DNA sequence: GCGCAATCAGCTGTGACTACCT
DNA sequence: AGGTAGTCACAGCTGATTGCGCT
């Protein structure tokens, strides 16, 4: 059996996570099991780097007025 | 000066809040003006601020203006004096003018009329009332090259001397750095040397009050000064130029951007100036209607600044044209004046007054500052919100509706980064479905539709899929003209596609719906021009972007000019009745088939 | 929470005791729905119950849902009670005590709510309405600053304990000043009448710890709600327990009083509003606030970037980063929108709606950005050899209420970490039983 | 096919901005509108294709 | 065979992406 | 440890060539 964290999101973010897995942008293949087109299963020891990558992707194409 | 919350606070600087709030204005120490629109004195305060400063944003409640040296030069150019402007600013301050503006205003306004530039007998001279300033600038190395041969003293009468004609731009750039800005005043009332023409506009072309204000500010004390007037394309822009040309009553030269804008200006002159066709000439190497010996000449850029070999007839026409003075040289689409070859155009012809007209003064590369000395100060800036409130400008309901990225496309979008992702978010199936739904809806409600789409490679399959007319751009001259001519007066066809061709001042007919897809990156000028093609909720225009892509950032950063103008972009996330009818790319098979044909570019 | 929610949870005896005061009955009446008020007024002069069908037939069929809601609210508040009408029918008649007190409050009778006012004559140190408003605003600002923790705000220890009991602030270590929690930020973002009512509800809930009568406090508060601004009343005629509550209100700024031993007290504008614009919002995400107090400046800077601070004006810009930071601090977008709508300048009231739709939509979209990703810890089961075996385990997990996600097509399921042991034990037993 | 149409519609019409908006609507007012003024303002500020 | 219109070469504007020195 | 001339896409213009039409 597999123990970790279930992540639910839109298919675009799921595919972004898949690309991160295949490109080894986090340094390893920790994105192990894919269950649904909109749900994935990720080991919980590196949820922080995934959050940082998601935030960087989100605010990259944002053009903050600050 | 203090940064307790990261905000520049000036509470201690301006405490003069005597009694008590009746003045709807706030001043800033460095420089800024905040105006309250919901005031009984709103019109008078607006008129006062327009004549002295240029706006930086005009929302519905609190306008914000900026104080600049060129704005003060324009203010002092009009009959307004230093004492009057200072006392009226102090009159409506509600907080007290900080002691950093009065000194700044005084310094800007002191050196206005000290140095003047004049044109006489095809010769450029610089005249100064005070002889000392000439010796002040004599030691400047850049100026000394203008005189030839050294212009020992040029004893006249008031001290003046000749300058090199082709180096006028350099001295214009230097003078402002020397705190001695030049002024371009043409006293056309009494010349007796220039052959004035018998142009006279018909007394049937009435003009709106804002055009009256712009013209009145152009001619403040019986003389015409070079300036820039910014008016929307739908509003009356050519009429202002025609009226200015008639008032100047001199030989007029009009410069357009495209080879079709010259015909537009000729039509405007024939409509509102009552000028015989013999005097009107167009010099664009198409008919050559004897431009030699003409009163009004109309031509375009990229023809007066050729660095290559020129046609034999064109060479003689240019030689004749460069041998006489010009009255009120009119430039169209002045925003694209600061170019590598367009700047020298003003140096290749000699004219007294240079009047520039445009609708979108915003431009990248921060070269608009150069336009302050290339032509003159920003004279008039029309308020678009109050313009559309009077009903003479269509109130366009702006919309920014985005579509999610399809799963078959987002993987490729995140996979590639070397400039190959443009087609991926340009040809988003969801955006295609949204565009098709909008087209069908506005055809069912019978609205004229213009669909702007750059990246014509995508526009090909975007337009042939719906089997609708489109303008590739490198097609021909007749086909585009006939398509645009039959677009308006034909009930069967009411939707057209334009690929970066309509990004200028053309003769496109009235339309109510504009849909832009995959435009340039941050071209605020392009989006403002596209919006200008609609106004003339009577109308409304949509912008389609793809989520989680660079197009979102581009749309966010390109709409700031319009929100400064006062428009608001409502976000639409769901389209009502999207699944009510059948649209293209309904199933995943054709969506995944699209990947092969969109990656089939392989431009390597 | 509103007044009706608190009144519904009270015992019938407390509600009956509350109706003994004419002011309380009027306050309850004004909180009723529009349809309920008409029914109460119609039944005001009735000494006999009416059939339920007769009452139901008054409203049309299409609006029966509103009638049912009003009847349920009236039954919950125990304004009227079902009476066993002879013949098997059910009769509806108002509570005699409530009806009598309402008639006294409307028609007249008995003694005045206050004892007297001219016994002591004019006040030697009487204040003015602007002075009372200034005092109330200063007290409220001091309280809110003490919520932040600035040294300029000094209040009683009992108030700090009450704030700690409300959950707004926590004291991790004794002696050190408490730190404001996210609920404190949310309460700060709330409107002042809402803040007053929430504080009063917390006080009523915790009054049993101090041994104070809930009925007396509620009656006195309702009497204060209908009091006339600028007119004082006699302190005498109240128990010593009510004196502590009055002193607490004076500390809160609701009621002004020169001295503790004084026999006069002046209700303020806040007290009247307890029964229940300076910000200009522009389409370019700019806020123009006509305020000078640091409280409003801090409130605006919580969810926006400050740009300029003129002596009588504040110019700020609402940016995505500032809103994201504020939401990470715990404030929801709905609270921000409500705060902006409440403080809306009178000029903006002409626009319909007052707040431009684009700004509200953009704020809501910015709120959804933070929670784009959903995280749920659990254990995944994917080793099902047979379809039938997967279904039984899935049903057992659903019975245990630990299932998070299911996928019958691929025989995949996710359970909570707490329920993982139970599912593992069940699976081990099933294999052993097989 | 028919199943492909439904799958594509499910993927498209509810990808990012529905998995939370629909849930919020399920947990929303539900009852009638606040006032008629709100409905009039919403109709004025809505686009012609969103009112059909 | 001559004349008009279609076509391409060369240059330029606009906006954005990319490889070596303070 | 952080910024601008080539380069690319897509349009414009003018300066020639260059096959097509003939009561």
């Amino acid at each position: 059996v597999l123990k970790g964290v279930l992540i639910e999101c839109d298919p675009a973010m799921k595919q972004f996570l898949l690309y991160l897995d295949e490109s080894n942008a986090l340094g390893k293949k920790f994105i192990i099991q894919d269950i649904d087109d909109t749900h994935v299963f990720v080991i919980a020891e590196l949820v922080n780097v995934l959050q940082e990558r998601v935030g960087e992707l989100m605010d990259q194409n944002a053009f903050s007025l600050t | 000066k203090v940064d307790e919350y990261g905000a520049k606070d000036y509470r201690l600087q301006m405490p003069l809040k005597d009694d008590h709030t009746s003045r709807p204005l706030w001043v800033a120490p460095d420089g800024h003006i905040f105006l309250e629109a919901f005031s009984p004195v709103y019109k008078y305060a607006q008129d006062f601020l327009v004549a002295i400063a240029e706006p930086v944003c005009r929302p519905t409640h609190v306008h914000e203006y900026k104080l600049t040296a060129y704005s003060l030069y324009a203010a002092v150019s009009v009959g307004l004096q230093t004492s009057d402007i200072t006392e009226y600013l102090r009159k409506l301050s509600k907080t007290g003018v900080p002691d950093g503006i009065m000194q700044f205003i005084k310094l800007c306004t002191v050196s206005y009329g000290k140095v003047k530039l004049v044109l006489k007998h095809n010769r450029y001279f610089v005249e100064s009332c005070h002889p000392d300033v000439i010796q002040h600038l004599l030691q400047d190395p850049v100026i000394r090259e203008c005189r030839l041969r050294n212009s020992e003293g040029e004893a006249t009468e008031t001290v003046s001397f000749e300058v090199k004609q082709e180096m006028i731009e350099e001295l214009q750039k230097r003078c402002i750095h020397l705190e001695y800005p030049l002024l371009a005043e043409y006293d056309f009332r009494n010349d007796s040397v220039n052959p004035d023409i018998n142009i006279d506009l018909k007394p049937t072309a009435v003009l709106r009050p804002y055009q009256e204000k712009s013209l009145r500010k152009m001619f403040g004390n019986g003389r015409a000064r070079s300036g820039v007037i910014v008016l929307p394309c739908g509003a009356g822009k050519s009429l202002v130029g025609v009226t200015a040309a008639c008032t100047v009553r001199k030989r007029c030269l009009v410069l357009g951007n495209s080879a079709v804008s010259v015909e537009q200006w000729k039509a405007q002159f024939k409509m509102w100036s009552t000028i015989d066709d013999s005097q009107i000439c167009r010099f664009t190497s198409d008919a050559k209607d004897k431009p030699i010996g003409c009163s009004v000449a109309i031509s375009t850029y990229s023809m007066l600044g050729h660095t290559t070999k020129r046609s034999w007839e064109a060479e003689r026409v240019m030689e004749w044209l460069k041998t006489q003075e010009w009255g009120l040289m009119i430039l169209d689409e002045v925003h694209t004046i600061p170019a590598k070859m367009f700047r020298r155009v003003l140096t290749i012809v000699q004219a007294h007054c240079k009047l520039g007209l445009t609708a979108t003064l915003v431009r990248e590369d921060d070269k608009i500052v150069d336009l302050n000395f290339l032509i003159g100060p920003k004279l008039y800036e029309a308020n678009w919100m109050e313009l559309q409130n009077n009903g003479y400008i269509a109130k366009v309901q702006c919309a920014e509706v985005w579509c999610p990225m399809s799963p078959e496309f987002y993987r490729e979008y995140v996979a590639i980064k070397t400039k190959k992702r443009i087609l991926l978010y340009t040809m988003n199936p969801n955006k295609f479905r949204a565009c098709q739904f909008l087209i069908k809806f506005h055809e069912r409600r019978n609205d004229k539709i213009i669909v702007f789409a750059d990246n014509v490679f995508a526009l090909k399959e975007y337009a042939i899929r719906l089997n609708k007319p489109y303008i590739y751009g490198p097609t021909s001259q007749g086909e585009r003209m006939q398509i645009l001519q039959n677009f308006k007066h034909n009930p069967k066809i009411n939707t057209i596609f334009i690929s970066k061709v309509g990004d200028t001042s053309f003769d496109l007919p009235e339309a109510n719906v504009l849909i832009q897809i995959s435009s340039h990156g941050g071209s605020r000028r392009q989006e403002a021009q596209r919006l200008g093609r609609v106004l003339r909720y009577n109308a409304f225009f949509y912008s389609l972007v793809s989520q989680d892509t660079q197009e979102m950032a581009y749309s966010t950063k390109r709409q700031r000019f319009l929100v400064d103008q006062g428009y608001s972009f409502k976000v639409i996330t769901k389209l009502a009745g999207m699944e009510e009818e059948d649209l293209a790319f309904s199933t995943k098979e054709e969506q995944q088939q699209l990947l092969q044909k969109v990656l089939a570019a392989t431009d390597l | 929470r509103n007044l009706q929610e608190f009144l519904g949870g009270l015992s019938p005896g407390v509600l009956d005791r509350l109706y003994g005061h004419p002011a309380t009955c009027l306050a309850v009446f004004r909180e009723l729905p529009s349809l309920a008020k008409n029914w109460v007024m119609r039944m005001l002069f009735l000494e006999q119950p009416l059939p339920q069908a007769a009452v139901a037939l008054w409203v049309k069929k299409e609006f029966s849902k509103a009638q049912e809601e009003s009847t349920g609210l009236l039954s919950g508040l125990r304004i009227w009670h079902t009476q066993l009408l002879p013949g098997g029918l059910q009769g509806l008649i108002l509570n005699p005590i409530f009806r009598q007190n309402l008639r006294i409050a409307l028609l007249g009778g008995g003694k005045a709510w206050s004892d007297d006012t001219s016994q002591l004559g004019p006040d030697k140190h009487a204040r003015d309405v602007p002075s009372l408003d200034k005092y109330a605003e200063e007290r409220w600002e001091v309280v809110l600053h003490f919520m932040v923790g600035s040294p300029s705000a000094a209040v009683s220890q009992d108030l700090a304990q009450l704030l700690s009991q409300a959950g707004l602030m926590k004291s991790t270590e004794p002696g050190e000043p408490p730190c404001i929690t996210s609920a404190g930020f949310q309460f700060l973002l709330l409107d002042t009448p809402a803040q007053l009512w929430y504080f009063m509800l917390q006080y009523l809930q915790t009054a049993q710890s101090r041994g104070m009568d809930l009925v007396e406090i509620l009656s006195f508060l309702f009497q204060l709600s209908f009091s006339t601004l600028g007119k004082d009343y006699s302190v005498e005629g109240m128990s010593d327990s009510l004196l502590n509550f009055l002193q607490h209100l004076r500390e809160f700024g609701l009621v002004f009083q020169r001295k503790r031993k004084s026999r006069r007290y002046y209700p303020t504008r806040l007290a009247i509003n307890l029964s229940s614009g300076f910000i200009v919002v522009e389409t370019n995400y700019r806020l123009y606030a006509y305020t000078e107090s640091e409280l409003q400046i801090a409130l605006i800077a919580l969810f926006s970037e400050m740009l300029y601070r003129f002596p009588n004006m504040v110019v700020a810009q609402v940016t995505r980063e500032s809103v994201q930071q504020a939401i990470a601090s715990g404030i929801t977008a709905q609270q921000i929108i409500h705060f902006l709508r409440t403080r809306a300048h009178p000029v903006m009231l002409k626009q319909t709606p007052v707040l431009p739709p684009t700004i509200t939509d953009q704020i809501r979209l910015w709120e959804l950005e933070r929670d784009r990703l959903r995280f749920t810890e659990g254990v995944l089961y994917n080793q099902f050899l047979s379809q039938v075996d997967f279904e039984l385990l899935l049903a057992h997990a659903r019975e245990l209420g630990v299932l998070v996600f299911e996928n019958s097509a691929k025989r995949l399921m996710v359970v909570t970490p707490a329920g993982h042991s139970d599912v593992k034990r069940f699976w081990k037993r099933q294999k052993h039983s097989s | 096919g028919t199943s492909s149409q439904a799958e594509a519609a499910r993927i498209l019409a509810a990808s990012w901005p529905q998995n939370r908006e629909d849930e919020e609507k399920q947990k929303l007012k539900g009852g009638p509108k606040k006032t008629k003024r709100e409905k009039k303002a919403a109709a004025s500020h809505l686009f012609p294709f969103e009112k059909l």
